[PDB]
């Protein structure tokens, strides 16, 4: 019962798309968090039936790992001389960085549908049956695990590091901090409630966890201990990122800045129900993508492929690339 | 002729095994005798303190074999006497 | 209806010599027999 | 409905369980998880369990596959050990199953009830051994006590007679109970049709442990109806039809038709009268007397029989009778399809001429024997019928012929609530003539009954027209004054010999039953069949009479519902496959007192 | 007034259209639902519903007038009135036409009224129907007698003779007065023949002596 | 002119 419009810009910024290539054949139907990984002219890239490859700027290697499809979900995780990538048959591939074949494959007890992560050594998986490991980062042993109460996707949001610690959640509403040497709790507090589903990822910076409620409680804290710093009921369960004091986020209904009060000195109305991406800042502009295939800075919009992006961006080192929700990446 | 008509099984009575009719003394109570072998279904309505108990079996396409025996008992409810009719 | 003039009268067995009757049941009692109250035709509608 | 996933099956892959699941809704995921553990409880996984779900992923322990290791019996068994151990034995290192044993269990229950032990009381107790993957049997078996029926008595008739429901039941008073053979009745009384509904209660008598009582609850249907009127008017004349049929005269337990009509064309007249019960343990006896003729040619014929027959076993009966017709007929249509008989019977009419005459008085026997388990008497759902018959002539009467007629049905359910059934049906008709001499021409057998898509008696050999016709147009054939050699005709004859077969699917009617409160069915169906003429002189002819495999095909739809009036019937057929002489039909509407 | 308008209605009833009368008592219950004369109208009611054969509308309505006024004077004619209603009850229109007995079929209906007359009878005994009643009564014990040797008998046609014992001591105990038990006594006695028990087949013959006429 | 008729069931 709802509708998207849609408003138009002269694509003054980039306004042709630089190259483009295709891996796979598209998310299709999924809802697993699926994007590529950058590295010094080297973009690690995969379908949901396996297909991952190591394309250089234009296909420089591939392997696939399925037989029965891999099922992967949540991406790629790229850190140091390794590549990880996890899948809904509770397995974890350690893969390589000068030659992606398969290290080692580890059991993680669950769906890995949230994001790897590689900190300090130590590589932290978040399943879907509330328990999360932490794996020795040069086997496919587990060094310790904890779990997390739960009872129905609440996003599977990947651990946030810094200071020595990891900051977890789940669908308790809750954000609290795990040492990153054991599976020892630090600290856990509470971002909004929720009675039932008709009412219902953390970043860091220094002294401060912002996290967001799936109904869209966004919250900062101290980074040390469960106490909120200040609130604003406004936000979705989209990626969001901040920079130069100011939070750039999607809200509940695609609309839509600094980090001392619930406050939003710059809102956008007129991408309502796009299905928008997360927003990034690409080369010192404001960049958003939609499901229609349109790329809105702010300034300049452009259109490259109208099947939609519900992926994460990718941006790094002056380069900005994004996968379509079919098989085809394109960079710029 | 009739004789090759189907007709099902016809029984009556109480069912009895020798198991539990050996186990019958003069000088049990009616309660105990009631008890081992189960409610009687025939008795004698006009005075007399009695119990009838009888076997009957009739299989289809075959004849009619019956055991019986009576309990006669004082007015005090103890057996008094019983006899046994194996066969017709 | 003429039912009631059809019914039988109520002739009981008496037991012979040397035994007696099963006992009477305490069902189906009949009330004092005082003859009161018109009979047959003689009955219509009550009027209140 | 999203993508399931299952973590933890290692066994398996992901569709060896998926095929049993509902979902290619929460409420209901519990009885795929049992279905699931069924399936792995049944094939020795004794540790299998189901640890969380989440929404779709089910996330599972997989323990290993045991076996058994051996059974132990305990408890009150009142003797019959060698039975118990039939129950219990198995084959040494066979795979565990957890619905065996509770079929075990259920056998042990069913087994002792024939006994008397209305109410035994068995309890499993498996040990599971995981220094050896195997699962011991052990049983405590409670025979419990004895029970003894005092009365049974019914419920809820105002019609029937009660000595009619005493002949039914197979538990009768003054023995023990046999839980098993009370039930029984039901399927007597299902099968008699006299009721909407029948049901049971086993009660415990209050003054004592060891009585019981019976008691059948029972809804009565009606069993027939009057029909009655006359067609009159001062240009239309007299047209009177009436009569009565009743399945259950009154609830006294006959069966009674009395039919008949009279125009200015033909007369029809028939009564018959039957007793299930002439003897208290079954035999039967009933029989009828008829009468009817045509006037334009003439023909009139009269009879009466009489059977008798009795059930040989639980399922199965024999009868047979005796009767005579006498048929005469003057002034026929002249025909060489009948020609060649009368003359081969020694009749030397003119040939085609009108002119004449031919009559019989011809005593009969007849027989048959029936086969009947089907479950229901209105809408059957599994069992079959056969019903073999037949007659051959005594000596003595004019026509010596004999004829067998089969029909058969069967009903087969394919779910559990019978809702979709298969249904098959086939007609047979073979007969031959004595001492040399051709079978009857009003023996020959379309329709509702039969191949639904053509016009009723309408499929088989056609007569054909030829000396003197006295009627002033119609056909130039008939006639001396326009016919010219033999001529085709429409006119169907039927034939002696017939072989009919049909296929029905049984489906349940929910978008009817939604507003309606009564039992109604659909079906799909397929029907074909044929009919020919033995011993057709095809040396002489046009198409060949002999041949049986002319075979014609129609299908469609068909409803069956009940009314208040009485069952009623309509369907609509496509015939599909024709031969020369068709005559289609489509629109079957119809009483429904029929199968 | 309704009150002046009932009265017309009650002599149709008399010698008019029953239903019409009805129509007229509804429209003015309807429209004066607790008129003083309700207990009045009741009862017109329930008349109505007897001679209309609207049997279960009879027993409905005495049903509540009692619950009404439990105490009412005359409420023990009204349910006497109920008991001629289940006997009603246990008849059939139809089956009165060919002089059909319909007395084995389910007698429950039977049972009852003979409790709620013997209830009434028995509650009341200066009632004016008091002789009707136990004349009543007499009919409905010989209803029953009748039942259980009918079905005595066709337990006695397929041998079920232990049955036939008990039910026939049943009848004994029950309906020591009517004439099916005495009928039942030689049945009773050739139950206890077939069988070798001639010692209770020759005090069966004692009493039948006692009893010979 | 008429074609009277009647039912009645049992």
């Amino acid at each position: 019962v709802k509708m998207s419009p849609l408003p138009t810009v002269e694509n003054q910024f980039t306004p042709t798309t630089a190259w483009s290539t295709s891996v796979g054949s598209g998310i299709g139907n999924f809802y697993s968090n699926l994007h590529p990984a950058l590295a010094d002219n080297v973009v690690y890239a995969a379908d949901r039936a396996g297909l991952v490859k190591a394309l250089n700027a234009d296909e420089i290697w591939s392997v696939s790992l399925a037989e029965e499809p891999a099922l992967l979900s949540g991406g790629v995780t790229v850190s140091g001389g390794h590549v990880y990538i996890g899948s809904e048959k509770a397995q974890v591939y350690a893969l390589n960085t000068s030659d992606g074949t398969v290290a080692w494959q580890t059991k993680v007890a669950g769906e890995a549908l949230s994001r790897p992560v590689v900190s300090d050594g130590l590589v932290l998986i978040h399943t879907s049956n509330g328990q999360l490991q932490a794996l020795n980062e040069a086997d496919g042993a587990v060094k310790w695990t904890v779990n997390l109460d739960m009872p129905s996707l609440r996003g599977e949001s990947a651990p946030t590091t810094a200071f020595g610690a990891a900051v977890v959640g789940g669908d308790n509403g809750r954000v609290s901090a795990v040492l990153m040497e054991q599976g020892q709790m630090i600290w856990q507090q509470r971002i909004s409630q929720a009675t039932g589903s008709t009412e219902i990822t953390p970043v860091v910076v220094n002294g401060v966890v912002f996290a967001l409620a799936y109904n869209g409680n966004l919250t900062a804290l101290d980074l040390r201990s469960g106490q909120i710093m200040w609130k604003r009921e406004l936000g979705s369960v989209n990626d969001f990122i901040v920079d130069g004091n100011r939070i750039y986020l999607v809200d509940q209904n695609d609309r839509v800045l600094t980090i001392d009060g619930g406050v939003t000195l710059w809102t956008q109305s007129d991408l309502l129900h796009r299905l928008l991406t997360s927003p990034v800042l690409y080369n010192g502009n404001l960049v958003v993508g939609d499901s229609e295939g349109y790329l809105h800075w702010i300034v300049a919009q452009q259109k490259v492929d109208s099947s939609g992006f519900q992926t994460e961006p990718v941006a790094a080192d002056g380069k900005l690339l994004i996968q379509a929700k079919d098989g085809t990446v394109y960079s710029i | 002729l009739e004789r090759v008509v189907y007709r099902p099984d016809i029984n009556q009575g109480n069912y009895l095994t020798a198991n539990d009719v050996s186990k019958i003394r003069v000088g049990m109570t009616q309660q105990q005798v009631a008890y081992a072998l189960g409610t009687p279904l025939m008795s004698d309505p006009f005075g007399t303190n009695t119990w009838f108990y009888v076997f009957r079996q009739q299989p289809g396409h075959e004849g009619v074999t019956q055991q019986t025996l009576t309990l006669t008992f004082n007015s005090s409810g103890v057996l008094t006497n019983i006899d046994n009719k194996p066969a017709l | 209806d003429e039912a009631y003039l059809e019914a039988a009268p109520l002739a009981e067995l008496h037991a012979p010599a040397g035994m007696i009757l099963p006992v009477t049941s305490g069902d189906y009692a009949i009330p004092v027999t005082n003859g009161s109250g018109a009979v047959g035709k003689a009955l219509d509608i009550r009027p209140p | 409905i999203q993508q399931i996933n299952i973590v933890g099956n290692h066994a398996f892959t992901t569709d060896e369980l998926i095929s049993h699941f509902q979902l290619r809704q929460k409420q209901k995921l519990a009885g795929d998880l049992e279905t699931l553990r069924s399936y792995y409880l049944d094939r020795g996984y004794a540790r299998f369990n189901i640890d969380s779900t989440q929404v779709v992923t089910v996330n599972i322990t997989e323990g290993d596959q045991y076996k058994l290791s051996g059974v132990e019996v305990s408890g009150n068994l009142a003797g019959h050990s060698a039975e118990i151990e039939q129950l219990t034995k198995i084959e040494p290192g066979e795979l565990y199953n957890g619905t065996k044993v509770t079929k075990m269990e259920d056998d042990i229950k069913k087994l002792l009830g024939r006994y008397g032990y209305a109410y035994p009381r068995v309890q499993s107790m498996p040990e599971i051994n995981d220094a050896d993957k195997t699962v011991k049997l052990r049983v405590n078996v409670d025979a419990g006590n004895r029970f003894y029926v005092r009365k049974i008595r019914f419920e809820g008739n105002d019609t029937s007679k009660d000595a009619v429901l005493r002949r039914e039941m197979r538990q009768m008073e003054g023995a023990w109970l046999g839980s098993d053979l009370v039930d029984q009745g039901k399927e007597r009384l299902n099968r008699l049709g006299f009721f909407e509904t029948v049901d049971t209660d086993t009660q415990r008598v209050p003054g004592s442990p060891d009585q019981v009582d019976v008691v059948y609850k029972v809804k009565e249907r009606n069993t027939g109806c009057f029909n009655f009127g006359i067609g009159y008017g001062t240009e239309s004349g007299v047209s009177f039809q009436a009569g009565v049929q009743q399945d259950n005269w009154l609830g006294t337990g006959y069966a009674v038709g009395i039919n008949g009509t009279k125009n200015d064309y033909q007369t029809y007249a028939e009564l018959s009268v039957t007793n299930p019960y002439f003897t208290v343990d079954g035999v039967s006896l009933g029989g009828r007397l008829f009468y009817n003729d045509f006037q334009a040619y003439t023909n009139k014929s009269y009879g009466t029989d009489v059977t008798l027959g009795f059930p040989i076993n639980e399922y199965n009966s024999l009868r047979a009778g005796l009767g005579y017709v006498h048929n005469s007929l003057s002034n026929m249509q002249p025909q060489v399809a009948m020609w060649r008989y009368l003359y081969s019977m020694g009749e030397h009419p003119s040939t085609s001429d009108q002119d004449n005459s031919f009559k019989t008085d011809d005593f009969t026997f007849n027989y048959g024997w029936t086969y009947n388990k089907l479950d229901r008497g209105y809408f059957p759902t599994d069992g079959s019928r056969v019903n073999l018959t037949g007659k051959v002539t005594i000596p003595g009467s004019d026509n010596e012929y004999y004829k067998v007629t089969l029909d058969t049905a069967t009903y087969v359910p394919i779910d559990d609530d019978h809702k979709w059934v298969v249904l098959g049906r086939t007609r047979w008709g073979y007969g031959d003539g004595l001492g040399g001499k051709e079978m009857p021409f009003y023996e020959n057998f379309g329709g509702s009954s039969t191949v639904r898509g053509f016009q009723s008696n309408t499929i088989g050999p056609k007569a054909v027209y030829f000396q003197a016709s006295n009627y002033d147009p119609d056909y130039e054939c008939a006639t001396q004054d326009g016919a010219k050699d033999l001529c085709k005709s429409d006119d169907a004859v039927g034939g002696n010999a017939m072989a009919v077969a049909s296929l029905e699917f049984i489906t349940p009617t929910p978008f009817i039953s939604d507003k309606y409160a009564n039992s109604v069915r659909t079906s799909f169906f397929w029907d074909m069949g044929t009919v020919w003429d033995t011993n057709w002189d095809s040396s002489q002819y046009y198409p060949d009479y002999s041949d049986p495999s002319n075979i014609r095909m129609s299908a469609g739809i068909a409803l069956q519902w009940m009314s208040p009036l009485g069952p009623l019937v309509f369907s609509y057929a496509q015939p599909f496959k024709k031969y020369d002489g068709d005559k289609a039909e489509q629109f079957q509407f119809n009483i429904g007192k029929t199968w | 007034p309704p009150n002046e308008i009932y009265a017309t209605a009650q002599q149709k009833l008399q010698d008019g259209n029953w239903r019409q009368a009805i129509t007229q008592l509804e429209a003015l219950d309807n429209r004066y639902p607790f008129g003083p004369y309700s207990q009045q109208v009741q009862l017109d009611l329930i008349y109505a519903y007897y001679k209309n054969a609207d049997l279960p509308l009879a027993q409905a309505a005495i049903d509540r007038f009692i619950r009404l006024n439990p105490t009412h004077p005359n409420i023990d004619y009204v349910m006497y009135m109920r008991g001629l209603t289940n006997m009603a009850l246990d008849d059939s229109a139809l089956q009165g036409f060919f002089g059909v007995d319909r007395s084995d079929r389910d007698p429950q209906h039977a049972r009852a009224a003979f409790s709620d007359f013997s209830k009434l009878v028995r509650g009341y005994p200066n009632s004016q129907y008091t002789t009707d009643a136990t004349k009543r009564l007499v009919f409905l014990k010989d209803r029953l007698a009748k039942y259980e040797y009918s079905v005595a008998e066709y337990y006695t046609e397929r041998g079920a003779w232990v049955a036939v014992v008990n039910r026939v001591e049943g009848m004994l105990r029950d309906y020591p007065d009517t004439q099916a038990t005495r009928d039942a006594l030689p049945l009773m006695e050739n139950a206890y023949r077939q069988m070798q028990m001639n010692a209770q087949a020759e005090k069966v013959a004692k009493i039948i002596a006692a009893n010979s006429s | 002119a008429v074609n009277a008729n009647f039912r009645y069931c049992f």
